[PDB]
């Protein structure tokens, strides 16, 4: 089988110090990140979740987003459900992005772009608008890295 | 030409520092973290020394519905309030700010807190 972790990377030139294993850093940089470069592979994932009368709030937490990377939501109700409100905070609950309600008013998407090094997400949906006992409602969320067409997918759920 | 400072802020209730006397070209840098409680450091300079409390308040007493309700509102109050600000440069939620002095004339800096969320459960700025 293959092996997941950490590692650390020493690379020289004409430094034959460093197959020690010790080698400082010295002199001026010869290499750099291939993937900064240019761009990868969509990750897509839906999900059904369902807002309980003492289960009004649901929070989710997203993996790590590399820098120029490009973040999509969207959700749509299953039935007559009235649209619950969406936004994006970090792990410390900074808000980022807020949802934003599409003329044929039946869905709310949400966007956002990657600018420091690692950016950690957590997706909020609530309908405590008010105080009303609504029972069962039930909504589909899309989710989306690097795939801005998610409003038309088409594929099954694909990457990770 | 480095200063040190260190203060309280009770309620969002800011701290005014002068810079009497600057000269053209100078280059002004200012860095601000936390180190006790919860707050959220926010940096401000200005020309003329004025509260920005009555301003701030308003956009405390918006917190119904807007498109960006709360952080295009802080934006666009902050450009209009101040000539330079910065709300989250270092690490964390520390601030870090660099501005350039125009013209010949003295400066206020403002120290206090920024607005924002610190809960899951619901939103209240």
């Amino acid at each position: 089988t293959y092996t997941t972790g950490s590692f650390q990377l020493i690379l020289g030139l004409n430094a034959p110090q460093v197959i020690s294993g010790e080698g400082e850093p010295e002199g001026e940089v010869f290499a750099s990140l291939a993937s900064l470069e240019i761009k990868p592979e969509a990750h897509v994932q839906e999900l059904e979740i369902r807002l309980d009368k003492d289960t009004r709030y649901l929070t989710q937490h997203t993996r790590n987003l590399q820098p120029g990377d490009t973040f999509h939501a969207l959700v749509e109700p299953i039935g007559e459900a009235p649209l619950p409100r969406l936004r994006l905070t970090d792990s410390g609950g900074k808000p980022l992005a807020f949802g934003l309600i599409d003329q044929p008013g039946e869905s709310v998407e949400l966007n956002y772009t990657c600018d420091q090094d690692i950016c950690e997400l957590v997706v909020h949906v609530d309908g405590t608008d008010g105080q009303k006992d609504s029972g069962e409602a039930v909504y589909r969320l899309l989710v989306g890295i690097n795939a801005p067409n998610l409003r038309e997918s088409g594929q099954t759920p694909v990457g990770s | 030409r480095v200063q040190h400072f260190t203060g309280y802020i009770e309620d969002g209730r800011g701290i005014f520092y002068s810079l009497p006397d600057m000269k053209q070209g100078d280059i002004i840098y200012a860095s601000m973290q936390n180190t006790g409680g919860n707050l959220d450091p926010l940096v401000g300079i200005m020309a003329e020394e004025i509260d920005p409390a009555v301003s701030l308040g308003q956009v405390l007493e918006k917190a119904l519905a807007s498109e960006n309700d709360l952080i295009s509102e802080l934006t666009a109050v902050a450009d209009r309030i101040f000539l330079g600000w910065d709300d989250d440069g270092g690490k964390g939620y520390s601030a870090s700010l660099e501005f350039t002095i125009p013209r010949d004339g003295t400066y206020h800096i403002f120290a206090g807190s920024t607005i924002t969320n610190q809960r899951l459960d619901k939103f209240q700025p």
